[PDB]
């Protein structure tokens, strides 16, 4: 019923504390409230401002100018990555941690990068895997070093892409 | 007999626009071995390389092997019946 993230511009800034006259003894003379609501207004610029302090350091929404500081803390550097693709090897190095390899697990990591059908995966009797790609929105060469390390020590792979089935 | 000439199939060497590699590639030797499953899809680069090898090599058996054999078969025979003769007219 209510949000629990608490961060957001202050609705109907303004007109409050304009609400703080005390007794409409000013109201209606033209000549003090435009002098409070050029004050005023001034904090509206500074409190909208202050979310996207916020909300835009978030690794989500972050801009390469400073995503590079969220992977540096991580020490998953730019190399030659541009800006879309620099997010997916951030989020993926990252949930790397928590994982285990399996079939199920694996088929998990490869549905965020390429929706709910784009991806299929063969399996072999000796060490043999194969992973399919069918709306691949990213070129793969570079995010391929990745897509190796969350696989079993012992894993024999096949990598083919194409567009739709 | 067959009744046309035997074409050869991704005969040029060069990298495919839509790719930027090369044409042709082996297959991986454990594909080979086994080939395709249901759920194993197959690439451009081996479907075009298996087709180019056994057209390339129909030629080389068709095209070169026969009439250099009965080249030589016939130049055989020649040099045997010089070298006998010339020991018959001795």
């Amino acid at each position: 019923l209510k949000d629990v993230n608490h961060i957001h511009p202050l609705p109907d800034f303004v007109r409050g504390g304009f609400d703080y006259v005390p007794s409409d003894i000013f109201s209606g003379k033209e000549n003090f409230e435009q002098t409070l609501r050029i004050l005023l207004e001034r904090l509206e610029f500074i409190d909208q401002k202050m979310v996207e302090l916020a909300e835009l350091r978030t690794t989500l929404n972050a801009e390469d100018a400073i995503l590079d500081e969220i992977g540096r803390q991580l020490g998953i550097y730019r190399n030659g990555l541009n800006d879309p693709e620099y997010r997916a090897v951030i989020m993926i190095l990252t949930g790397n941690n928590s994982k285990s390899g399996t079939r199920a697990d694996i088929i998990a990591t490869l549905k965020q990068l390429f929706g709910e059908d784009g991806v299929t995966t063969y399996k072999g009797y000796n060490y043999r895997l194969d992973i399919n790609i069918f709306n691949t929105c990213m070129e793969v060469t570079d995010i391929l070093p990745e897509i190796i390390d969350m696989l079993p020590l012992v894993t024999h792979l096949r990598v083919v892409e194409n567009q739709g089935y | 007999k067959p009744k046309d000439p035997i074409y050869v199939w991704a005969a040029a060497d060069v990298n495919l626009p839509g790719t930027g590699r090369p044409n042709k590639s082996k297959p991986i030797d454990d594909l080979l071995a086994k080939g395709y499953d249901k759920g194993q899809k197959p690439a451009a680069e081996e479907f075009n390389y298996i087709l180019n090898m056994s057209s390339a090599w129909v030629n080389w058996i068709v095209n070169e092997k026969f009439p250099e054999l009965e080249a030589e078969i016939a130049r055989l025979l020649a040099e045997l019946e010089n070298r006998i003769n010339q020991q018959l007219a001795v």
